[PDB]
């Protein structure tokens, strides 16, 4: 089991999402490593804490960063990705990802629905 | 026959118009050729979306300012920062303008006599109407009919209608319209298409105004450029221009302009107009001083680069107890017109006032994570949907007065890579501005109160706005002033400056309009210089 099987269920842990992209999630692993994850314990040892128990600070504070990455597809400002950003599908019924058109158009004057 | 420089829109128009009426011309562009595909990959590739220069890369040769880092290309010195943007490349810096389209207000050029400070015109808005029309329609521009009024009377009705107001911004419009009809929020004038015009399509809401557009919905400089190729002026990309040559007979002979390798070319023609931005077209003047003018070119005014004049701008943020949803259709399709005039304008600054329509998902994302609190997928995302949804942001411009200790000179220590000196902007902000601005923090107040604010921040820091005035001013008599009333300068009745320097005064709303408009004027006044 190595560090993207981790990464990817940890992730799916925290996210919630079902069928993050492993294409897209090696790329933030490997970005994550340039300055992320001092040892090799910490991303199994991160899963069992988090599945289980609970976290030190310093555990819950790797967690968030892993959430960050996702939800923001950027890290240590580059660009991972932008359109699979997870927070644009959180709120894909009302707002667009800038620069890409809704298929169509001019919709916004309704009041979105809840 | 004509050189023009700068391919922008101030002189993309001018060359266009010429080279209609057969007469041939050389337009002269410092910066790189980039397409529209490009400029929008380099968007989706930058980490701070915010940042609207980001994906605009100065060029070693034609370098422009940046703040994402510091590039330090302008040498800001005075009591306040003139860190306005602007690009240099094919086409200029509205490939990445709001495309808001405003008229000036009668009184606006009026100031001194009416208020009894900055500074009239010569011409008066009578004088401009015609060109305004003319501007919108050459534009593209879309605006309210008669049931708003702009203060700026109209003969024609604009050319298209606006698209339907967001939620957000017409259920604000109408509660503060509701809480004092003085605030007269109004749906604002926009370069930008609510149908399939002069080629180009109908808006889509890629909310992306600032910085691309991906689809060329809103106008950009590059329409007018690409125009004038086909009626056969000659576009020369990474020509970038440091000294204009003074002939015998007083006139203007040459225009001087080195490459990317720092070489250096001579062009010839008959007549001269720089268009230029408001900073680098008094930088090219006084490179210039040469042995029948030791003060450099156009300036036995003394009043080059001088003048210097922006929007101060000021602005509020909260989380509205209604739901709203920003960032659905363009980010700015209102504005809060109602203190663009009034005797108050003796003592201090009219604003326009404006509700962003920017998406906020990345910023209250972002914000939610610093935080510092792991949660369950299911509050971060509700709270992401919630907090996206109620922020809310005023921002304004504020009139600074046009002022002779504000300026701009080329940086006598100070130079890029090609060996051509640097911007020096001397500027500070007076309490003419700050007792303006003073009045607005409370407009905003009252804002947040109607509207449930929470979390209300209050940004007090001038911004810049990038609306780029004065440098060449425009006069009657031309020895306080750069130009006639024609801009025509008053020292070579054969060089013109379009741009927005030329505007003696900076009034309370986005200068652009109003230099598409000077500069189809100028175009008739040269069209018969045969
Ligand atoms: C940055 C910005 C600006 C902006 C805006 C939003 C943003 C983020 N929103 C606006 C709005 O809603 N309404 C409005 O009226 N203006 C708005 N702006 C500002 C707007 O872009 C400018 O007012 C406008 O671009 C001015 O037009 P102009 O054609 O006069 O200036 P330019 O577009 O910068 O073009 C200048 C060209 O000249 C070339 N140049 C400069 N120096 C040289 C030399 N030495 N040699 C050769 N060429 C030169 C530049 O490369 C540029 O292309
Ligand atoms: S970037 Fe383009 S299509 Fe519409 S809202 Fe802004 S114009």
């Amino acid at each position: 089991t190595a560090p993207l099987d981790t990464f990817m269920t940890l992730s799916e842990s925290l996210t919630g999402k079902k069928g993050l992209s492993r294409v897209i999630g090696e790329r933030l692993l490997q970005a994550l490593q340039k300055g992320s994850f001092k040892t090799a314990d910490s991303l199994p040892q991160l899963a069992g804490a988090l599945a289980s128990g609970s976290l030190t600070p310093e555990q819950e504070s790797l967690a968030l960063t892993i959430l960050e990455a996702w939800y923001l597809g950027i890290v240590d400002n580059v660009v991972i990705t932008y359109e699979e950003a997870l927070m644009f599908g959180v709120v894909s019924d009302t707002l667009v990802i800038r620069s890409y058109c809704p298929n169509k158009p001019g919709f916004w004057a309704d009041k979105p629905i809840e | 026959d004509v050189v023009v420089v700068g391919s922008g829109v101030a002189g993309a128009i001018v060359a266009h118009q010429l080279a209609m009426a057969g007469k041939a011309v050389i337009l002269l562009e410092a910066g790189p050729r980039m397409p529209r595909w490009e400029i929008v990959e380099r968007f989706r590739n930058q980490p701070d979306k915010m940042d609207f220069m980001a994906p605009y890369p100065s060029s070693p040769w034609a370098p422009h300012p940046e703040y994402g880092p510091p590039n330090d290309y302008l040498i800001l010195k005075g009591e306040h920062k003139f860190n306005s943007q602007y690009i240099r490349a094919v086409g200029g810096t509205t490939w990445h303008w709001a495309a808001s389209a405003w008229r000036f207000i009668p009184n606006d050029f009026k100031m001194k006599s009416v208020y009894g400070v900055g500074r009239d015109w010569p011409i008066q808005y009578d004088d401009l109407e015609p060109y305004y029309q003319r501007a919108e329609e050459e534009l593209g521009v879309w605006g309210p009919g008669p049931e708003e009024d702009l203060y700026s009377p109209r003969k024609q009705p604009y050319p298209m209608p606006p698209l339907p107001l967001s939620f957000n911004e017409q259920t604000i419009k109408t509660a503060l319209n509701n809480y004092d009809p003085k605030f007269h929020v109004v749906t604002e004038p926009v370069a930008r298409n609510s149908r399939p015009y002069d080629g180009r399509p109908t808006c889509c809401g890629n909310n992306n105004c600032m910085p691309i557009c991906p689809i060329g919905a809103m106008y950009n400089g590059i329409v007018h450029v690409e125009k004038a190729e086909r009626a056969g002026a000659k576009l020369i990309e990474n020509a970038v221009v440091y000294k204009l040559e003074t002939g015998p007979d007083k006139r203007i002979v040459a225009a001087l302009y080195k490459d990317k390798t720092g070489a250096e070319h001579r062009v010839e023609g008959k007549y001269f107009v720089l268009a230029a931005n408001g900073i680098e077209t008094p930088k090219i003047l006084l490179m210039s001083a040469n042995r029948d003018f030791p003060n450099g070119v156009a300036n036995s005014s003394d009043m080059v680069g001088r003048n210097l004049m922006d929007h101060p701008g000021t602005g509020v943020s909260f989380y509205a107890s209604e739901k709203l949803w920003p960032g659905r259709g363009p980010q700015e399709m209102t504005s809060l017109i109602g203190f663009r005039d009034g005797p108050f304008r003796a003592t201090e600054a009219a604003k326009k006032i404006h509700l962003s329509n920017l998406s906020r998902i990345d910023q209250e994302t972002q914000k939610i994570f610093k935080a510092g609190k792991l949660m369950k997928p299911d509050e971060l995302d509700a709270q992401i949907r919630d907090r996206s949804a109620r922020y809310v942001q005023f921002d304004c411009f504020h009139e600074i007065l046009p002022q002779p200790e504000n300026r701009i000179v080329p940086s006598k220590t100070a130079t890029d890579a090609i060996g051509i000196p640097r911007p020096e902007i001397t500027y500070a902000i007076d309490d003419y501005v700050k007792r303006g601005a003073a009045h607005t923090r409370e407009v905003y107040a009252t804002a947040a109160k109607v509207l449930g604010g929470t979390d209300v921040v209050f940004n007090d820091e001038f911004a810049p706005n990038n609306h780029i005035t004065g440098s060449t001013i425009m006069g009657a008599d031309a020895r306080d002033s750069v130009v006639d009333k024609d801009c025509r300068t008053f020292d070579h009745p054969n060089l013109f400056i379009s741009s927005s320097a030329t505007m003696p005064t900076v009034g309370t709303v986005n200068v652009t309009l109003t230099i598409a408009a000077l500069a189809l004027r100028m175009s008739d006044t040269l069209k018969k210089e045969v």
